[PDB]
């Protein structure tokens, strides 16, 4: 059943990366800052295309969960079901 | 209580710390951030490996094969795991991965958030029910042993690396027995001249 | 001392205190101090050995010729069957010598640093020189004179051309060396080096 | 044996080559006299032929498929003369070479013009250093422990 393993696979990464990775993914995002260069920012130096969008990543969360990172949990999860289903799928074996 | 007699101690390393001898050919130590770090490390592998050597001690002293063997049935398809010659109803190669990748991960990531580099080392408190490290007067003493019979157990588990190494499918206890059937013809003159 | 050839003068750094000097140095590798304290060592400890080896390969043959002990020579005491595998033996040996030539070296690097026992803290070594440790390696507690030493220097350099003698004139004939010895008395003229090969 | 390879007493090939080598020979051999100086050359020529396969083939060479012998630098125990056993000894001879040729130059680095001493070279000076070179391993490991191999 493609839809339990799935489903079960992407509740589990939301919930590492919700209660467990949060803040350690967090510190080294804000020790990396945006990128520089000439030591000034891209929307800085003169680009406007570069500015942060910060209206999509304010979220209602008590901690600060946003869209972005629901996507990438998501994905991963989504990754390690999809490998997992078909590497089950033949009968290979070494 | 230098490690070679005769010797002059490095400077960074004076006996404070419990079992320190000053034994440092190549001055890893010179930064001490790496210092802590591989303190770390070493009492990390010391303690993993003591838990190991009787894990693999106790099997293969019963009926039951050995600390190679007992990895061979994950290779074979649909194979199912057993424990103490009863076949585990939940044993398969997904769901025990997935259940100690999350737990090995949790536990760890718990250990890493740990701040002070001294509790880091020695956490003491809900660790230790009975209560063993409330006396200081004999916690160095505690902390020399633990440190000896770490690194005693570090040089078990190479041993049987090697061992298991040059007799494939060979056990240490199997391995003893043989050497005490012909202590002046099994010995590792064989191996190390062909 | 003396001089090894009339006619020439001795090197400087040669000054005649070290036991056994004659001053033959014609290539000069003992100009710098320190290889001339290792030299001494090696001068030392290579020799003793030395003439132990000698005495081994040489008296056990004139025995068995004379007839009390048959015994092989010695190219085939390697060939020899014993109570326990060449290997065996070998390693025992390589672990022993790995640690009494470490201490060796650990003395020879800082004098005077290695002497006490490691397991009985009492006993110790009376201070001395390098190269003669004396104490307990002399029960019979022997005068150290120079006499001695210049004896024992002499001893040691006719040993290392007595097992060199023995090694290439074993290589040249495969008869052992007591045996071409006698077969050189039989008759001088007829089987020396340029008569026989 | 190595590499699907023929040793050399067992191949055919190689007493092909021998045989055609000889007829060359014996056919150039017939035009002279027996008796004549070239007829003397060309059996030389042909006794020094047979020499040398036969030390070939005793020597426990390894010839190839079309007949030549191979040599094998790998490392093999049954081949140390082969690449082995010589190089060393050029590379003892080498050093010898140079370690002479330093010595000299600074025996000529005190003087006030060595330039002199370069284009004309002096014969007693080299000639004591020149018997320096026949243990220079020993000298060489001597001063790279010491540390006056390398400037400062
Ligand atoms: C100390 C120097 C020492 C020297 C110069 C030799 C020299 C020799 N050994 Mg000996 N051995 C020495 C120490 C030892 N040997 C042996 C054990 C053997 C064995 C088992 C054999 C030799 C053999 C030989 C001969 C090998 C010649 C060749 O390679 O062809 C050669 C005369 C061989 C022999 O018996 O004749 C060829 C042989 O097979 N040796 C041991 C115990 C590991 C030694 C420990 O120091
Ligand atoms: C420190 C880590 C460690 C690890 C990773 C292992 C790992 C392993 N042990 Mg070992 N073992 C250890 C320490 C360890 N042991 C110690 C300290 C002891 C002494 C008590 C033993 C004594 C031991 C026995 C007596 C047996 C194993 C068995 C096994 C295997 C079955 C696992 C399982 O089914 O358990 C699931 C268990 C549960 C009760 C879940 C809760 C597994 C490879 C089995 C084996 O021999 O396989 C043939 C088995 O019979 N181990
Ligand atoms: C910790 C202690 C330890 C002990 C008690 C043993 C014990 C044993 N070893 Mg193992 N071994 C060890 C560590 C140890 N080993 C290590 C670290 C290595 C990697 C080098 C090996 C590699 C090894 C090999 C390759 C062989 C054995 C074999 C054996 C047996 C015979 C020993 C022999 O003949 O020479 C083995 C000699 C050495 C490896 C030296 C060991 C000295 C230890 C390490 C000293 C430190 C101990 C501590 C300070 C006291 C014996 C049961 C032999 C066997 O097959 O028996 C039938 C065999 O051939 N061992
Ligand atoms: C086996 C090694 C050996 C070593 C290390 C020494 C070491 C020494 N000798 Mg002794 N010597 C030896 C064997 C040795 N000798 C032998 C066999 C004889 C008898 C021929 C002598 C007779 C002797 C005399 C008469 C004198 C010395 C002196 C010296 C000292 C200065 C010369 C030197 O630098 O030699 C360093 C030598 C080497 C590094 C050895 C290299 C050998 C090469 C590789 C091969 C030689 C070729 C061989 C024929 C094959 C030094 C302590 C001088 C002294 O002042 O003593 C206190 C001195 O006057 N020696
Ligand atoms: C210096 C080192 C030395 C070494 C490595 C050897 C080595 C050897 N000796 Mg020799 N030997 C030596 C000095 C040495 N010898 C000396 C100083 C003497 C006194 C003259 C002898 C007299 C001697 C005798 C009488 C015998 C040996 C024999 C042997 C062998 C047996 C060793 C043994 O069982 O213990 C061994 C190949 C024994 C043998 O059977 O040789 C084949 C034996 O019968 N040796
Ligand atoms: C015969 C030659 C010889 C000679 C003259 C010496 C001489 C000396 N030795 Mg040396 N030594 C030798 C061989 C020799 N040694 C050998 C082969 C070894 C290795 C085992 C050593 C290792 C050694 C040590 C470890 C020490 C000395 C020390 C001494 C000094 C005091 C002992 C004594 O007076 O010896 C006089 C020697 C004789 C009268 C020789 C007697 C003949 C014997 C019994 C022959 C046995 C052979 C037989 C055929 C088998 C003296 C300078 C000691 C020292 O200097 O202390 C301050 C000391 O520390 N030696
Ligand atoms: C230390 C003293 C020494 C002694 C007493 C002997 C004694 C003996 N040798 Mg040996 N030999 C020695 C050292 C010694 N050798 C050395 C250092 C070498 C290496 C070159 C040889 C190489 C050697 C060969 C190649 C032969 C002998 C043979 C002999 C015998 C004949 C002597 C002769 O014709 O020339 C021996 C002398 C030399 C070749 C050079 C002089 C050796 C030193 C410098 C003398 C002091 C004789 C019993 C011959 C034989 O087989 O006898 C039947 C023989 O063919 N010897
Ligand atoms: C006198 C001894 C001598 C020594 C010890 C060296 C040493 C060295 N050479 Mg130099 N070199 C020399 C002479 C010497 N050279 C001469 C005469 C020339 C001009 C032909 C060069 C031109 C040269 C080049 C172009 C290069 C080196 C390089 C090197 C280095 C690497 C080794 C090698 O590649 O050799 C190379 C060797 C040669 C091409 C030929 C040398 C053979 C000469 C003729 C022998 C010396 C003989 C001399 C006349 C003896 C007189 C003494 C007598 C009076 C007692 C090494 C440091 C290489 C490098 O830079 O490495 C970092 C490199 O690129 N050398
Ligand atoms: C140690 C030694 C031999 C040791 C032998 C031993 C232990 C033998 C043991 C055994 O036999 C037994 C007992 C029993 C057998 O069953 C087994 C074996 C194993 C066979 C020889 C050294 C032998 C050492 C030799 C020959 C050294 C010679 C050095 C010379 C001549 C140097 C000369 C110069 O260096 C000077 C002095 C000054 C410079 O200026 C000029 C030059 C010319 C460079
Ligand atoms: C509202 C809310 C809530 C809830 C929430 C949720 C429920 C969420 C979910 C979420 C989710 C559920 C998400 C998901 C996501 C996903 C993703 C993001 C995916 C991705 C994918 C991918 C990327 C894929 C890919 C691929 C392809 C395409 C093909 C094949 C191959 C592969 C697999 C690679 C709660 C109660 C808690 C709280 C309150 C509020």
């Amino acid at each position: 059943s493609p839809s339990i393993v799935i489903s079960l696979s992407t509740g589990l990464s939301l919930f590492l990366g919700r209660f467990v990775f949060f803040n350690f993914q967090r510190e080294n995002v804000a020790k990396q800052g945006l990128p520089e260069q000439n030591g000034k920012t891209h929307f800085e130096a003169g680009d406007d295309r570069a500015k942060e969008y910060v209206s999509l990543l304010k979220s209602n969360d008590p901690i600060g969960f946003n869209i972005v990172d629901v996507l990438a949990w998501g994905s991963i999860g989504h990754i390690v079901a999809y490998y997992i289903l078909a590497t089950s799928s033949n009968g290979y074996d070494p | 209580a230098h490690w070679m007699p005769g010797e002059p101690r490095p400077a960074y390393l004076d006996g404070s710390a419990p079992g320190d001898f000053g034994f440092d050919p190549l001055g890893l130590g010179e930064v001490p951030a790496n210092l802590e770090r591989y303190k770390e490390s070493e009492l990390i592998h010391c303690r993993w490996a003591m838990l190991a050597v009787p894990g693999i001690l106790v099997p293969e002293a019963l009926g039951y094969g050995n600390w190679v063997k007992a990895q061979e049935w994950a290779a074979l398809p649909g194979g199912q795991a057993t424990y103490l010659g009863n076949p585990v109803p939940w044993g398969t190669l997904p769901t025990i991965l997935a259940i100690e990748f999350l737990a090995i991960a949790f536990v760890e990531h718990q250990r890493s958030m740990e701040k002070d580099p001294e509790k880091k080392k020695y956490p003491g408190g809900a660790f230790d029910p009975l209560g063993y490290s409330k006396d200081p007067k004999k916690l160095e003493e505690l902390k020399v042993k633990e440190i000896k019979n770490g690194r005693l157990a570090l040089l078990a588990f190479v041993g049987f690396c090697v061992q298991q190494s040059a007799y494939p499918g060979t056990g240490p206890l199997e391995n003893l027995a043989t050497h005490l059937a012909d202590p002046w013809h099994n010995n590792i003159g064989d191996i190390v001249i062909p | 001392k003396g001089e090894w050839l009339p006619g020439l003068a001795s090197p400087d750094y040669l000054t005649g205190s070290l036991a056994g000097d004659n001053g033959f140095d014609p290539l000069g590798l003992a100009e710098d101090p320190e290889n001339l304290k290792w030299f001494v060592q090696a001068e030392l400890v290579h020799g003793r050995w030395a003439m132990l080896g000698v005495a081994g390969m040489l008296l056990p043959e004139v025995f068995t010729k004379i007839g009390i002990i048959n015994v092989p020579e010695w190219y085939d005491a390697g060939k020899e069957q014993y109570f326990a595998s060449s290997s065996t033996l070998f390693v025992i040996e390589f672990i022993l010598f790995h640690y009494v030539e470490i201490r060796r070296w650990q003395d020879i690097k800082n004098p005077g640093s290695v002497n006490q026992d490691p397991i009985f803290k009492q006993y110790s070594l009376p201070k001395g020189e390098v190269g003669y440790p004396g104490g307990i390696f002399n029960p019979l507690n022997f005068a150290p004179t120079q006499e001695a030493k210049e004896k024992e220097l002499a001893n040691g350099r006719l040993a290392m051309l007595a097992f060199l003698g023995f090694v290439v004139q074993h290589n040249v004939t495969g008869k052992g060396p007591f045996e071409n010895l006698l077969q050189h008395l039989s008759d001088p003229w007829h089987n020396t080096i340029v008569q026989t090969f | 044996d190595i590499s699907g390879l023929t040793p050399c007493k067992d191949s055919k090939q190689f007493a092909k080559r021998e045989k055609q080598q000889i007829k060359k020979l014996e056919s150039s051999l017939k035009l002279y006299a027996p008796e004549s100086a070239p007829a003397l050359a060309l059996n030389a020529q042909i006794e020094k032929t047979k020499r040398r396969f036969d030390n070939y083939g005793k020597y426990g060479l390894l010839c190839g498929s079309d007949g030549l012998p191979h040599l094998i630098v790998n490392g093999d125990q049954r081949h140390w003369g082969e690449f082995i056993t010589p190089g060393i000894l050029f590379l003892y001879i080498a050093g010898w070479i140079g370690w002479v040729g330093r010595s000299y130059l600074i025996a000529i680095s005190g003087e006030k013009k060595p330039a002199m001493k370069e284009i004309i070279i002096d014969v007693p000076l080299a000639s004591r250093i020149i018997f320096r070179g026949f243990i220079w391993p020993v000298a060489a490991y001597r001063e790279f422990l010491n540390g006056d191999l390398i400037a400062k």
